[PDB]
């Protein structure tokens, strides 16, 4: 969910 | 054992359409969110498209917003980026990037030629640099605004695709060797070099993972001699 919340 | 096997690209007259696929094995796909990088000729990387693991979400770097279309296939464990309205402006390389905190392993890339700010920029020097075998080289890489450690590097040899080195500013990816280190926080980051070997001549490059859209800087070519 870093990914997640950094990319959406 | 990781692979992403890119296919679809080409030539193609403006305005037309080309439809790009991702074949990934060796790891379990949907469990990742993957990612489009492109590279224009003799340019440096550019971040184009992302979805998540699932294919619920996706995002569009501003360049191709209305035009690029991601999707995701985790039944056959496929990426996809549905190119409409090319431009001239759209030709370059596109890699299939998994995506975590850094892109972690690109597909070998695929050409397509069409022919007939609020960001974080980041900003490398020197741009390039030659040095002899054993030499150590600094490369520095400045961010126009706090990016907090999350700072990648990337190597990229000629006609390859980008391999990860050191995300988060100082983890080294697996099997890189130990004479890479990078280190810095904030706005200032440093990729060295203790001892250069003859493999190491490529393009260096880093990209910030703090805020989207993601943003490279233009890249460090290095030559032994």
């Amino acid at each position: 969910s870093f990914i997640e919340d950094l990319l959406f | 054992e990781v692979q992403l096997l890119e296919s679809g690209g080409g030539l193609v007259q403006p305005g037309g359409s080309l439809r790009l696929s991702c074949a990934a094995s060796g790891f379990t796909f949907s469990s990742y969110a993957m990612s489009w990088v492109r590279q224009a000729p003799g340019k440096g990387l550019e971040w184009v498209s992302a979805i998540s693991r699932q294919g619920s979400k996706t995002a569009y770097a501003d360049s191709v917003k209305g035009r690029f279309t991601i999707s995701r296939d985790n039944s056959k464990n496929t990426l996809y980026l549905q190119m409409n309205s090319l431009r001239a402006e759209d030709t370059a390389v596109y890699y299939c990037a998994k995506t975590t905190t850094a892109f972690d392993y690109w597909g070998q890339g695929t050409l397509v030629t069409v022919s007939s700010s609020t960001d974080i920029q980041m900003t490398q020097s020197p741009s390039s640099l030659s040095a002899s075998v054993g030499d150590r080289v600094t490369i520095t890489c400045r961010a126009s605004q706090s990016i907090s450690s999350y700072l990648n590097w990337y190597q990229q040899k000629p006609g390859k695709a980008p391999k990860l080195l050191i995300y988060q500013a100082s983890a080294l990816q697996s099997g890189v060797p130990s004479r890479f280190s990078g280190s810095g926080s904030g706005t200032d980051f440093t990729l060295t070099i203790s001892s250069l070997q003859p493999e190491d001549f490529a393009t260096y490059y880093c990209q910030q993972s703090h805020r989207r859209p993601l943003t490279f800087g233009q890249g460090t070519k290095v030559e032994i001699k």
